[PDB]
């Protein structure tokens, strides 16, 4: 769609377009009973459009469009980094999920992270609808709704009961091996940047200077006692490469 | 001898070495640039004069009529710069070009004048450049780079012996045109020459010489030496030239006057071609086999039968040598070849050849550009015509002959566009002597074969580029009659040459968004060189060897400052001191050594000339007189360097900061950091924000003031004079008579710019810097703008700090900071938005801007004011309204609920919905600025009304100033004049002005006198009442809008955001981290003073990253504070001016030799006193960047200010009162606020948008997306072995639907489970699989 | 248009139980396939799964 | 010259489209009014015959929030027998509550007594209000004031109080759900006044970029090229026509437009009728007096007296203005109008001006005063 509401034609749309003219124009002709070295011509042609359709540019040249750059074929749909598997099928974007600016917390332990409280507030914000409607405070869905958008002072005491101990999975990129997630308790702070242990850095190969991570929440029970028992900082003290520490003191200490 | 602004603050200097030459104006390149384009030139080697004699005259077929060009020119803009930006439209003005046509008869000689016509026409609109380098596109500012390309001409090259298994290296030649196809000559692994064009298939090289009138006996005459054979009836008794025989073994008996100097089995040595040299041989007998395989020179018949024996290019034989020996034939000729040189390349080529004659080798040039098509005589040779050696369609350019030229080495540096025969024949000859080892291939990266090109020239090829489509239009015209009547006017079109003006000004590759963040931003982009853009490099085929610092870079290119990420090594920028050539190629200026005295003549050497000297460094040291000290120097010679002797010097570097740019100039103690820190903090100097105040560094270079002033962000004063009015909005001035015009009111009007939003929606704010009555000078600062302190760059804060580790707060980078820093508002920002409302018309009537929304409360409609408009320093927040406007709904078929409902609540609520314009959800501010546009016809409102008020004020201020001035002045001489005549004196005086009108005399002169003033005094009256009339004529005009578009209203907002912990702080040296704590100020560390630091860093990360420039600049920085504090201590208890002047002398005369010369003796006591009352925070300090201050010196200047001389204080810790174990170091800093606030990165999200093909959740935080889970996080979850995990992460939380509803459902209902299904991109890919004609299905 | 690369006799109605022409609508017509338009009263959503 | 923009709004990217390759489009998802009560209906204790019902009932929702179809039809189209209505009319009880309150009602009273049902039983005049609502709700349609009085037995000031209540309430509570953003039309021909005439000229929004892909085809586009350029000739040649025969609408508004038709500009520009209606159909004009379509020129006529003949939409305007001055105290009925075109040398009908006031939206005389 365009401004105006009027709409302009995709690549695909285009291709089966000129799948469409060749086809009739060739059907016309045979019916007309034209000389042999024209509808030979146009039976060239709409071979041309037909491969071109089912893979552009792999024989002879791409067509192209407005843009002088050639029209994505069902194959470019199929294929490449841009394509289905690699771009939707192996790897997604999802919710439940955050991401900030990460600072130091000297005084956290080795299975504790520091949260802001708005950014628990958005992620949490089904279970806090539930807490309220369990114990009360709203009858309907409606009247949580409002309460959460107005930041009564009793949702923070239901954020505070919800979050008490439930992981979340804190994670940096690049992932390079598989120390790049781990999971955390959350303690909530002010402020609108993560706090993290001195001691995991080195497994994140991060530092202070500008770093970011992403940070995202488990649902189920299933998913909740594998972070527990799987992911959790406090399991992750040996290499996986060698048998040495990794959550080993460095600089300062 | 100090300027004004200089003499209130002086920055005390360490540099030792004098200056030569200052520093130039640093936005030369765009403005020469820009003024070579739009200037009128009496020739057509630059500008729209080239492009418009590039063209025309334009004829028709026919020659009965012609069209022509005279003259253009350009008028004053509609506009001024600040009303565009207001606006939102293009700064530019109109083109009008004077053409002719002329008429020719038919039956006549030549061409009869039967009739000419000129006239003017309108072409179209030119944006034009400000004072600042800058174009003003659609009301936003911007900037167009200098691209770094290739230069015309011939360049020879070979593969590094890769293009073939065998280590053979090929070699090939290229000639590059301006405009024109490509021309390769290419070396075969079997030493085969072959020509490209336009990397197209490979043809023989032969095929170029036979399209052009060449033989092959010719061919073989050009490219071969010539061997003479005379059969003196005996074994044909050949004569031989010595020199020949050099690498060879002799075949047989050489012989001369029965010596044989050389026997068969013998090798050919130098000594032996002596001999023959000597004794002249020339008669020399060889056998037949000697002439076995030598190939024949030219063609050969008998006499006899006269028909044809052998063919060109053919190797001999017995038989046939026994033939022609039979026929008469005593005179033959043959070709020379050996290995070491004269290798044969063409005949084998010839050999190969399947061409024949001309004819053919242009059908074969023909099958090759077009393949299949059958070719004709008249086509391939119109073809082959217009390919190289047409005008209009091949052009060399100037440069590209120049450098065409001097690589075949030619006398000549004039010449033609276009090829020839001989340009040809050398390029070939030169590659033949490359491959045989007489010569040298070139290097594509030496700054002597790449060329700049600025914004003129590349505008001057967009407007060819359009008149090309403007002359085909004419010509398909002119082809008619009807010129009876005809005009110019009415023969050209303004859309082909202003769609490309504009297309090329604002949706170019370099043209981009201008970078405001602060001036040095602005200068440095305005100094970029790039290296992409159309006809350039890209990021990815670009290559490793074109990423490098090379030799030829020196005081052209700084080698520091370069973006690290993708494009390191492809965007450059300029050094201070350099220039470009006639012909764009980078120069820098040294200074002539004559005699063995370094004299003050200065020469703009460039990359091919600086290679053939020994040029001397800066930092030799010279006496008094000129002469060097040392027997031997430090020099640069040939792309390397080494100690040379006093008398093979040739030149001299002018400066020690000119191998640096801008950015890099303005580091202290750059010498003792490492290059990566110091790229990162040069790269990261340019994205500080501006604060509240500024803050002068107190440590600097000494290059601050000039770019405070090149930048064009401060005001500076056009003409001297004194203050005549100050303000916080305004300045006049009042001019000399020594430079005021004849016949004006001299005075010069100042409006400062007031919190106007930037390009990255900061805060741009002027302030006065001067004060009611003081003189001014010219090029005085009157106004600082943004990050600017009395005329100097200020993009930081001083800030005290200590070096210790504190309880784990500055691990890893962290900084720990007070919270007097937060207290008193040193880092705190301001930063400005815009929005907009547009009222439109559509189908179902008219949009409407009002108050009476139908449907809202009456509190929400609280801040509108009576036209529906939001109030002048409202505060406002999320959802709040700003503008009221309603959308028809349009006609019902009206059943009777319609008209019931009609009836009940009114007919306004049944006809129009709420289309108001509202504050983003999470956006904040105060109301600063409302700006309304109507379009002419409709009526305007009340807000517009008084906004017009306002302007009219405005400018009826400035008119009625000069009015008075003049009116005060012509009154002053009517009443003098009055007096000579023997008016009282009193009572004149006591005579109002009104009185001094009406008032009369004798009979003489003065009555005529008094008349003529009179006249005057009405005359300027009625002059400026028309100016004012005109000035509100301007101001209340209607305004023409895009069709449809009936009202726009823009609203500005502004905010303040304080630092807090996450946001980014940063040194001058590549010292950068984020703040973790803000700590009580009782908690800080203090000195035995009672006084705390404000920030406390890490010392662990300077050893391993060795930028040691950071704890010089610490040290310096308290020793400027001691000495501050110590003249702060005097003037508190009132003290003497001898002893305030006496201190401040011995702080200026320190130091071991310095060239700044400071005097207090030729300073007033009023001077004293202001230059101590600014010097009371600190005595800045500069330090040039190779040319710095010494540990000693820093010494000494600590010693002054009575502090320690280590730089390391006892400290105590402010929780427990206890003495840390060991001395710190504490000084003070000059710390930064870079963009990356913490504000705009949090982002969260539960559930939002999806996608509508994929179903999954969108990206980015504008579009409240979700963080992506690629690979490699499904690879850790993997080897972790947490399943279930995963498939929350592929089912229920991005594309399973039903899955996603049921699994809110179950956690809203306290029940944490799913029931997970198939992902929708899934069934997507088996649609498109599907859609290849292919069966794919699940199945069981 | 009919008969074209969007038609909704072919791909399904673009509205939620609703044909082309107007005459049938809401849940109660589900399955009917309009005599004017050709235009099955379907969910919207089988235009992502008709070939 | 082409007349150059004063002002403008700035555009509202910021970047250097630096990419030289971006993926295909796909578009986002939009919260309409039944989303929004789908997902309220989700999240609400039902069974499976109430969720079955509840998903019948906002089947039939429309966009300002009021039923469309009587329970019957629900309860049909639910197909099972053993359901009641009783049982549909609970389950639309619960779902009128949702957020907005109000929506889904059957008609205005019922809207205006739900949302009233709501507010707490200490607001001041809610029973007289609700008696108001309940009882007699077109004695206010009418403003009477005096029967109503009569009947409610009040006196003025409880009377004000509640009127000025019941305004206060929202009759279209599905509106707050904006999904929608105003969607706008582009002129393709402009219409200006040059020396004292209205003159044509077309828009310069469109694309006239002519280029080739010579580099390697082109053929068949070519005729493309010269088929837009006939597409531009006909609508210039279709609207200058028309602008040139309806030189006194713009000039002075309405009341001059003149009677034409399809074949007469058929006949002016040598094409058939069917090419003039299809050209101007969705095309549209700019004026400095609006944006009409071009099909807004033809017009019906009606016999003149004089001789000549009257556009209807002349008679339109007409009408509009005489009802516009008639008498506040008595209106006008449509045999007045017929008597006072009659003298003018307009001679149409009666039934014709009843149809004519009908279009308008305007109420007969006796609701007009
Ligand atoms: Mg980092
Ligand atoms: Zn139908």
């Amino acid at each position: 769609p365009l401004d105006g509401g009027r709409f302009a034609t995709s690549d695909l749309n285009d291709l089966y377009r000129r799948v469409i003219n060749r086809n009739n124009r060739l059907k016309r002709l045979l019916d007309l009973a034209a000389p042999d070295i024209i509808v030979r011509n146009e039976k060239r042609m709409l071979q041309e459009a037909v491969d071109a359709l089912l893979d552009n540019g792999r024989r002879g040249r791409a067509i192209t469009g407005s843009n002088k750059r050639p029209l994505k074929s069902l194959a470019d749909m199929i294929k490449g980094k841009q394509g289905r598997f690699r771009q939707n099928l192996l790897g997604k974007r999802v919710d439940y999920s955050g991401r900030s600016v990460i600072t130091v917390g000297p005084y956290l332990r080795l299975h504790q992270c520091g949260l802001p409280k708005k950014m628990a507030l958005e992620l949490f914000k089904p279970f806090i609808y539930g807490k309220l409607e369990l114990r009360g405070l709203a009858t309907t869905i409606k009247a949580a709704k409002k309460m959460v958008e107005r930041e009564e002072a009793v949702v923070w005491d239901i954020l505070d009961e919800v979050i008490r101990e439930h992981p979340v999975l804190l994670n940096r990129a690049p992932t390079l091996h598989r120390l790049g997630i781990q999971a955390f308790e959350p303690v909530l702070i002010e402020g609108k940047a993560i706090q993290l242990h001195p001691l995991v850095c080195a497994a994140y190969n991060a530092d202070f200077d500008g770093d970011q991570m992403a940070v995202h929440v488990p649902l189920t029970l299933e998913a909740q006692l594998e972070a527990r028992a799987l992911m959790m900082s406090t399991n992750n003290i040996l290499s996986p490469a060698n048998g040495e520490p990794i959550i080993v003191p460095s600089q300062d200490v | 001898v100090y300027s004004y602004t200089e003499k209130k603050r002086i920055r005390k200097d360490f540099g030792k070495r004098p200056q030569v030459l200052d520093v130039p104006y640093l936005l030369s390149i765009q403005l020469d640039s820009f003024q070579k384009f739009i200037e009128q030139d009496p020739e057509g080697q630059y500008g729209l004069e080239a492009a418009f004699r590039s063209v025309f005259p334009i004829q028709s077929y026919s020659g009965n009529s012609e069209l022509q060009y005279v003259s253009y020119r350009l008028g004053e803009p509609v506009f001024d710069v600040q009303e565009c930006q207001i606006r939102g439209v293009t700064y530019s003005a109109p083109l009008r070009v004077k053409l002719r046509l002329v008429i020719y008869e038919r039956e006549a000689p030549e061409g009869t004048v039967k009739d000419i016509k000129e006239q003017e026409v309108y072409m179209g609109e030119i944006p034009l450049m400000t004072d600042n380098g800058t174009f003003v596109i659609n009301g936003t500012e911007r900037v167009i780079v200098s691209q770094l390309h290739r230069s015309p001409g011939v360049f020879f090259d070979s593969d590094k012996g890769k293009t073939h298994s065998s280590g053979k290296v090929l070699y090939n030649a290229r000639i590059i045109p301006y405009r024109g196809s490509w021309l390769d000559f290419e070396f075969d692994p079997k030493d085969n020459l072959f020509v490209r064009i336009d990397r197209r298939r490979k043809l023989p090289a032969t095929i170029i010489l036979r399209a052009l009138n060449y033989t092959t006996e010719q061919i073989l005459d050009l490219f071969f030496e010539k061997v003479i054979f005379e059969i003196r009836d005996n074994k044909l008794q050949m004569e031989l030239v010595p020199e020949r025989l050099r690498g060879e073994t002799a075949s047989f008996d050489i012989e001369a006057n029965g010596k044989v100097y050389v026997e068969k089995g013998r090798r050919i040595t130098a000594r032996h071609i002596r001999q023959l040299e000597k004794d002249d041989v020339k008669l020399i007998e060889v056998p037949v086999e000697y002439i076995a395989g030598k190939v024949v020179a030219k063609d050969y018949i008998d006499e006899s039968t006269g028909e044809l024996i052998c063919a060109a290019n053919m190797e001999l034989s017995l038989d046939l040598l026994a033939k022609l020996s039979q026929s008469g034939h005593k005179r033959i000729e043959t070709l020379f070849t050996n290995d070491l040189d004269h290798g044969p390349y063409i005949s084998e080529t010839l050999r190969v050849d399947p061409t024949n004659d001309r004819l053919s080798a242009l059908v074969e040039i023909y099958r090759m550009m077009r393949p299949g098509e059958p070719p004709t005589r008249e086509a391939a040779e119109s073809l082959f015509e217009n390919l190289f050696f047409s005008e209009d369609r091949y052009d060399l350019s100037a440069v590209g002959r120049m450098k065409f030229n001097r690589s075949l080495l030619r006398e000549e540096i004039e010449g033609s566009g276009i090829l020839s025969k001989d340009d040809i024949i050398d390029v070939m000859k030169k590659l033949i002597d490359i491959r045989n080892g007489k010569g040298e291939v070139d290097d594509i990266d030496h700054l002597g074969n790449r060329r700049i090109r600025s914004v003129g020239e590349m505008a001057e090829n967009q407007f060819r580029v359009g008149l090309v489509r403007v002359e085909r239009a004419v010509k398909e015209r002119l082809s008619l009659g009807d010129l009876d009547t005809l005009m110019p006017q009415d023969m050209i079109n303004a859309k082909p040459i202003s769609a490309a003006v504009k297309e090329f000004f604002g949706s170019s590759q370099l043209s981009q968004f201008m970078d405001q963040n602060n001036p040095l931003s602005e200068i440095t982009h305005k100094r970029r060189i790039s290296a992409l853009g159309p006809g350039g490099l890209t990021r990815e085929r670009a290559g490793f060897e074109v990423r490098d610092v090379h030799p030829t870079h020196y005081g052209r290119v700084c080698p520091i400052e370069t973006p690290e990420g993708p494009n390191i090594g492809l965007i450059n920028s300029l050094s201070v001191y350099a220039q470009t050539n006639e012909y764009g190629f980078l120069e820098t200026p040294y200074r002539k050594v004559t005699d063995g005295v370094v004299t003050d003549e200065i020469h703009y050497l460039s990359a091919i000339e600086e290679g053939n000297y020994v040029i001397a460094q800066a930092n030799s040291n010279l006496d008094e007189e000129g002469h060097f000290v040392e027997d031997l120097v430090t020099c640069r010679s040939k792309g390397e360097s080494s100690l040379f002797s006093r008398d093979q010097v040739d030149y001299m570097d002018v400066s020690t900061q000119q191998v640096v740019s801008v950015g890099a100039s303005l580091i202290p103690f750059l010498e003792h950091d490492d290059a990566n820190r110091a790229l990162m903090g040069a790269n990261m100097q340019r994205q500080a924000v501006p604060t509240l105040r500024a803050d002068k560094p107190l440590v600097g270079t000494g290059m601050e003031r000039a770019v405070a002033v090149d930048s064009g962000v401060t005001a500076v004063a056009k003409r001297g004079g004194v203050v005549q009015y100050v303000d916080a909005s305004r300045i006049v001035i009042k001019v000399n008579e020594d430079e005021m015009y004849p016949g004006e009111a001299g005075i010069d009007i100042y409006n400062l710019t007031k919190y106007t939003r930037s390009n990255q929606n900061t805060c741009i704010n002027q302030m006065p810097c001067v004060s009611l009555g003081e003189p001014v000078e010219r090029g005085d600062v009157l106004a600082d703008g943004p990050s600017t302190d009395l005329g100097e760059l200020a993009l930081g804060q001083n800030m005290r700090v200590a070096f210790m580790p504190w309880n784990g707060y500055n691990f890893e980078d962290s900084i720990l900071v007070s919270e007097r820093v937060v207290q008193e508002d040193r880092f705190t920002t301001i930063h400005i938005q815009e929005l907009a409302c547009v009222s439109r018309d559509t189908k179902l009537g008219p949009e409407e801007i009002t108050a009476d929304i139908p449907n809202v409360g009456e509190a929400a409609l609280s801040k509108l004011d009576e036209s529906g408009i939001v109030y002048i320093g409202a505060e406002v927040t999320g959802g709040d309204i700003l503008v009221g406007k309603v959308t028809p709904k349009g006609e019902t078929q009206l059943t009777p609920e319609e008209k019931l409902l009609r009836a009940i609540f009114g007919e306004k609520a049944s006809d129009v919905k709420d289309s108001s314009l509202r504050v983003p959800n999470g956006v904040s501010g105060t109301v600063i600025d409302v700006q309304v546009f109507t379009r002419d016809g409709v009526e305007k409102d009340k807000r517009a009304l008084e906004i017009e008020e306002m302007q009219l004020k405005q400018a009826k201020k400035d008119l009625s100033e000069e009015l008075q001035i003049l009116e005060a002045g012509l009154f002053s001489r009517i009443r003098a004049v009055l007096v000579a005549g023997g008016v009282e004196a009193e009572k004149l005086d006591k005579l109002p002005r009104d009185r001094w009108l009406e008032l009369g005399l004798t009979d003489e002169e003065k009555q005529n006198q008094l008349e003529q003033l009179a006249e005057q005094y009405d005359e300027l009256k009625h002059e400026f009442e028309k100016k004012l009339e005109a000035k509100r004529r301007k101001i209340t005009q209607g305004d023409d809008l895009a069709p449809g578009v009936l009202k726009i209203v823009k609203v500005y907002l502004a905010v303040k955001r304080r630092i807090q912990p996450g946001d980014k702080m940063a040194g001058r040296h590549g010292n950068k981290g984020v703040i973790s704590k803000i700590n009580p100020i009782e908690d800080m560390p203090y000195d035995e003073n009672g006084t705390p630091v404000d920030i406390v860093l890490n010392p662990l990360g300077v050893p391993s990253r060795m930028n040691i420039g950071q704890i010089l600049e610490t040290h310096l920085g308290m020793a400027a504070k001691g000495i501050g504090d110590k003249i702060n201590a005097m003037l508190k208890q009132q003290q003497e001016v001898a002893k305030l002047r006496e201190f401040i002398q011995r702080a200026y005369d320190l130091g071991a030799d310095v060239r700044q010369k400071v005097d207090l003796s030729t300073f007033s006591d009023e001077e004293v006193m202001r230059l101590a009352e600014n010097l009371r925070k600190g005595m800045p300090i500069a330090t040039p960047v190779f040319d710095g201050a010494k540990e000693a010196e820093i010494k000494e200047l600590l010693k002054l200010g009575d502090l320690p001389t280590s730089g390391q204080i006892r400290l105590y810790d402010g929780r427990t009162g206890e003495q840390f174990e060991r001395p710190v170091t504490v000084g003070y800093m000059y710390m930064l606020k870079l963009n990356h606030l913490v504000d705009d990165k949090m982002h969260a999200r539960s559930t939002g948008s999806y996608s509508l093909v994929t179903q999954q959740p969108l990206g980015g935080k504008a579009q409240f997306g979700g963080q992506r889970f690629g690979e490699m996080e499904v690879w850790a979850l993997e080897a972790y072995g947490a399943a279930y995990t995963l498939q929350e992460m592929l089912t229920v939380k991005s594309d399973d639907v039903n899955g996603r509803t049921k699994m809110y459902k179950n956690i809203v209902d306290g029940n944490h489970q799913m029931e997970p299904g198939m992902p929708e991109s899934f069934n997507v890919l088996l649609k498109e699989i599907r859609s290849l004609g292919i069966n794919i299905e699940l199945e069981d | 248009e009919r008969d074209g690369l969007f038609c909704a006799r072919i791909f399904g109605p673009v509205k939620d139980y609703e044909c082309l022409c107007g005459k049938y609508k809401r849940l109660k017509h589900r399955g009917v396939i309009c005599e004017k338009c050709g235009v099955e009263v379907t969910q919207t959503k089988v235009r992502r799964e008709r070939m | 010259w082409d007349t150059i923009y004063t002002a403008g709004t700035p555009s509202g990217t910021s970047g250097d489209y630096i990419d030289d390759e971006l993926p295909v489009y796909q578009g986002e998802t939009t919260q309409t009014l039944q989303d929004y009560l789908m997902w309220q209906v989700e999240l609400t204790p039902f069974s499976d015959t109430d969720r079955a019902i509840a998903t019948s009932i906002v089947d039939a929702v429309d966009e300002t929030g009021y039923l469309t179809v009587p329970l019957e039809d629900i309860l049909e189209s639910i197909g099972d027998e053993e359901i009641d209505i009783d049982e549909v009319e609970a389950v639309l009880k619960r779902i009128q509550r949702f957020d907005p309150v109000g929506v889904a009602a059957k008609d205005l009273r019922d809207c205006l007594l739900i949302q009233l049902s709501q507010f707490d039983k200490t607001t001041p005049w809610l029973e007289e209000a609700r008696l108001i609502i309940s009882d007699h709700l077109d004695l206010l349609a009418n403003h009477d004031f005096r029967t109503l009085m009569r009947v409610t037995r009040l006196k003025e000031d409880v009377l004000k109080e509640a009127v000025n209540l019941i305004q206060s309430l929202d009759p279209r509570p599905g509106q707050s759900i904006q999904t929608g953003e105003p969607e706008y039309v582009i002129p393709d021909v402009l219409v200006r006044k040059h020396n004292g005439h209205w003159t044509v000229e077309l828009n310069s929004d469109s694309i006239p970029r002519l280029q080739i892909n010579q580099h390697y085809n082109l053929q068949d586009a070519k005729w493309l090229i010269k088929s837009l350029e006939s597409r531009n000739d006909t609508l210039l040649r279709v609207s200058r026509c028309i602008v040139e025969q309806q030189q006194a609408f713009f000039e002075q508004g309405e009341e001059y437009m003149k009677p034409m038709v399809l074949a007469d500009i058929a006949q002016a520009v040598e094409m058939h009728e069917s090419t003039i209606s299809r050209v101007t159909t969705q095309k549209y004009l700019h004026s400095p007096r609006g944006i009409f379509e071009l099909k807004y020129f033809f017009s019906s006529h009606v016999n003149t007296e004089g001789g000549g003949e009257a556009s209807s939409t002349a008679i339109r305007a007409l009408v509009k203005k005489l009802i516009a001055a008639e008498n506040p105290a008595k209106p006008l009925s449509d045999s007045k109008l017929t008597s006072l075109l009659s003298e003018q040398g307009i001679m149409v009908a009666r039934r014709t001006v009843a149809k004519y006031r009908e279009s308008l939206s305007i109420p007969p005389s006796n609701q007009r005063k």
